[PDB]
RNA sequence: GGUUCGUUCCAUGGAAUUAACGUAAACCCUUGCUUUAUUUGUAAAUAUUAUAAAGCAGUUCACCUUUAUAUAGGAAAUGAU
């Protein structure tokens, strides 16, 4: 439905295997941005890493870490990377 | 001339001498006394046992565990004592452990799982073939390519697939959805060398796949599922737990395809096939309304 | 004489290609890493066997 | 530490946690994997116990 | 007309989590076809008919994988031990097999045109040196050069390029016996000399071809492909660069 | 760890599988050869200089040596070419 028109769910809609609206009913967040800098031989070279967390809010949370030198593919390969490493989490009365 | 004529003679005589020496190889063969074969090399592939007893186990040398400096104190369990300078391990731990990876290998593939037979070794690559005809199962005699589970989207891309029913006979339709599906990995991994391997066994507990594995007094017992304590370095204990384990797979291959006939399926599609029905009816609810 | 040449996509052609992704990157607000990535996934590459 | 935490002994535990819900909330869960039934009853001997 | 109820995605070949599924599979039937027919008598190496069998890269071509040279030399010996096999009594089976293997490859041919001798018996030999082309026509004689007319030495005023014109001749001892009528045009005195030397050979060569064992150790074969190399810019000639100034 | 002009190739590693650029290949000139065309170029001519379109060609074959048997290398005016 257009929701997608990037690309970068459909790798992710077949490891976990749901529509790609239901992808982004989960509840996502950027919760570190550190600016590492490597020293090479051309010089430093800042990336960015960043850890994103994902949870639908029932019981499932999935912790994903990634970096590259531009800020926004670094949250998006957390992002991808944190909703296929979700895993239940036993909560007492759901609360 | 009268030199190389000699093997146009020879050459020419070999099929005349072949079948007469077949047919006289038949007549006078066994006419002395009757001989009491008991044990054959090639025997565990020929025609495998369907349960192992202590005296076959023994037999195979399956119970020469490595030099006592070299073991793992861990596995100080299936240890029966020491002697000519190795750890010999129990023949009645040996066997219950190996009935019980018989049962599971058994109920995996009475319920439609894909098991993987793995002995990567110079002369493992019979054993697991023949052990994978008998349990209709995947083989591999190679080195584990690292990331064939867990990165099994671009390993395993372009390797073809197919969807099977109840009876194992190919469905037809399902063409747009074996080209966005995702590879498969086996529900059932029976590593025959544990120790050699690790980035394999590793793989299936990060991927939760059962997995079964011949622990030597050197391997660490903790890196499969349901251990066989055995030694892995024999070629003839090898082929006797494969033959086990493929006759195990056999049998339960032979109970769920004779369910089938009575229309008692053992098993339910997928949760990967299950989703794509669920497209289908949407996509064909529009035909209908539409 | 002319012979105009009607293409299918836009992407068959560098110069069409340039100047939509040009007019696009003119708005102040425009995403410049987002406006590539549309652009590259529309450009559908045949299947092949790299060996 | 040189070595790795291996859960292989935990296959079904972990396996038959992520099968009783959905992450979709609102839907049953789908079908676990083929082998979750097969080795119900055939849990794993102890390990490291000298 | 719908779905089926029950259905579950099961991989084609066995060798799924292989290396390399399509080329195990070929390989497996070897090993199952040397199984069953491994009584069958062999032939001695001597007398087993040479075949051209494929090469890795073809392998690999055709199959579509990157198969391991230690792997598939292994399965190679299996295709020479399967072909050892008594042809009358070789199957059916292991000749078809036996026939997906052979190379079937021909190289290019480019044979050169003999030069022919006229109704006269000159033959025409053509040599080339860095600018130059020669045309020697050489004819049973006495022992007569004559190079664009001239005679060699009021051509030649140097007595190194005589006898690097007529070396062909000098070297096999035949300088009384054929007579030469040259025409050379282009390059200098040492490029048209040794054109010369080409030229006489090639149509030496026509009149007794026996003798190229000969020329060959004298240098009277070899073409000569040095030319002189282009100005390049940035450079004073070919080569030689302007000063460098350090500071 | 070997080998290669070369992250070339082979083998191997308790982690690898791959994509792009450079590299390589290919390209233009040049070299031998085949076919084509013969004027404004070529003495004649049954076509051989020149002109210029296309195609083929190499480390190819032979000889010698050769590791883990997997990948090869050497010899340079007196093997062929
Ligand atoms: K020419
Ligand atoms: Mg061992
Ligand atoms: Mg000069
Ligand atoms: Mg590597
Ligand atoms: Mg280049």
């Amino acid at each position: 439905d257009g929701l997608d028109d990037k690309g970068q769910y459909q790798e992710l809609k077949k490891r976990t295997g749901m529509s790609v609206r239901q992808i982004l009913q989960l509840k996502t967040k950027k919760l570190v941005h550190r600016r590492v800098v490597n020293q090479t031989r051309l010089g430093k070279i800042a990336s960015d890493s960043v850890m994103v967390i994902a949870g639908n809010g029932d019981g499932w949370l999935g912790l994903g870490m990634a970096k590259s030198v531009e800020a926004s593919i670094a949250v998006e390969k957390a992002t991808l990377l944190a909703i296929q490493n979700m895993q239940p989490i036993p909560r007492y009365e759901n609360r | 001339d009268e030199e190389a004529l000699k093997l146009k003679q020879q050459i020419e005589a070999i099929p005349g001498n072949f079948k007469l020496f077949k047919q006289t190889k038949a007549q006078t063969q066994k006419l002395g006394a009757g001989v009491e074969v008991r044990y054959i090399p090639e025997q565990y592939l020929r025609n495998p046992p369907s349960d192992a007893s202590l005296e076959d186990l023994m037999a195979a040398q399956a119970h020469m565990g490595h030099n006592t400096s070299l073991w793992n104190p861990a596995n100080a369990r299936y240890i029966y004592g020491v002697r000519q300078g190795i750890h010999i391990i129990s023949l009645e731990t040996t066997a219950t452990h190996l009935r019980r990876a018989a049962r599971v290998v058994e109920e995996v593939a009475y319920r439609g799982g894909l098991i993987l037979f793995v002995g990567t070794r110079p002369g493992q690559r019979p054993i697991v073939v023949r052990a994978a005809e008998l349990a209709k199962a995947c083989h591999l005699f190679t080195k584990w390519r690292p990331g064939t589970i867990t990165n099994r989207e671009q390993l395993l891309g372009g390797v073809p697939l197919t969807v099977v029913d109840e009876l194992d006979r190919p469905l037809s339709g399902f063409e747009d959805h074996l080209h966005d599906r995702r590879p498969l990995a086996p529900d059932l991994v029976v590593c025959l060398n544990p120790k050699e391997n690790m980035t394999l066994l590793y793989e299936c507990s990060l991927a939760k796949i059962p997995t079964i594995g011949i622990i030597d007094t050197n391997t660490n017992p903790s890196w499969v599922t349901y251990q066989i304590p055995a030694n892995d370095d024999s070629l003839r204990a090898t082929a006797l737990i494969s033959g086990v384990l493929g006759r195990a797979g056999e049998r339960g291959q032979k109970r769920r395809l004779e369910a089938a006939q009575r229309g008692v399926v053992t098993w339910k599609t997928p949760a990967d096939v299950q989703g794509y029905f669920e497209l289908a009816s949407a996509r064909a609810a529009d035909a209908r309304r539409r | 004489e002319f012979n105009i040449v009607n293409m299918r996509s836009f992407l068959l052609n560098s110069d069409i290609l340039t100047k939509i992704l040009a007019l696009k990157l003119k708005n102040r607000n425009a995403r410049v890493i987002k406006i590539m990535d549309v652009i590259l996934n529309k450009a559908n590459l045949p299947k092949i066997n790299r060996v | 530490g040189k070595g790795r935490i291996f859960q292989a002994a935990k296959v079904y535990q972990r396996a038959s946690e992520a099968a009783a819900t959905n992450i979709v909330s609102g839907l049953p869960p789908r079908n676990p994997p083929l082998w979750l039934k097969a080795i119900e009853s055939i849990p794993p001997a102890e390990i490291n116990t000298r | 007309f719908k779905l089926h109820p029950y259905a579950r995605a099961v991989p084609v070949s066995p060798s799924y989590f292989t290396r390399t599924p399509r080329f195990y599979d070929n390989y497996l039937s070897l090993e199952k076809l040397m199984e069953e027919y491994e009584d069958l008598p062999v032939i001695p190496a001597t007398a087993v008919e040479r075949v051209a069998w494929k090469t890795l890269e073809d392998i690999r071509k055709e199959l579509g994988e990157q198969v391991k040279a230690s792997e598939f030399a292994r399965c190679l010996a299996l295709v020479k031990r399967l072909n050892s096999i008594h042809p009358d009594l070789k199957p059916q089976e292991i000749k078809d097999v036996l026939d997906s293997f052979r190379r079937n490859v021909q190289p290019f041919t480019n044979v050169a045109k003999p030069i022919p001798i006229d109704q006269f018996g000159r033959a025409c030999g053509v040599g080339k040196r860095k600018a130059s082309s020669a045309r020697a026509f050489v004819v049973e004689g006495t022992g007569e050069v004559l190079v664009n007319g001239k005679t060699l030495a009021e051509y030649f005023g140097r007595v190194h390029d005589r006898e690097s014109a007529v070396w062909a001749l000098r070297a096999t001892n035949r300088i009384d016996k054929y007579n030469v009528w040259v025409k050379v045009e282009g390059g200098g005195t040492t490029g048209q000399a040794e054109a010369i030397t080409l030229a006489i050979a090639k149509a030496l060569l026509a009149h007794e071809p026996a003798l190229k064992p000969a020329l060959r150790r004298a240098g009277c074969v070899t073409r000569d492909p040095r030319k002189v190399e282009r100005k390049k810019h940035g450079h004073v000639k070919a080569r030689k660069m302007p000063t460098w100034v350090k500071r």
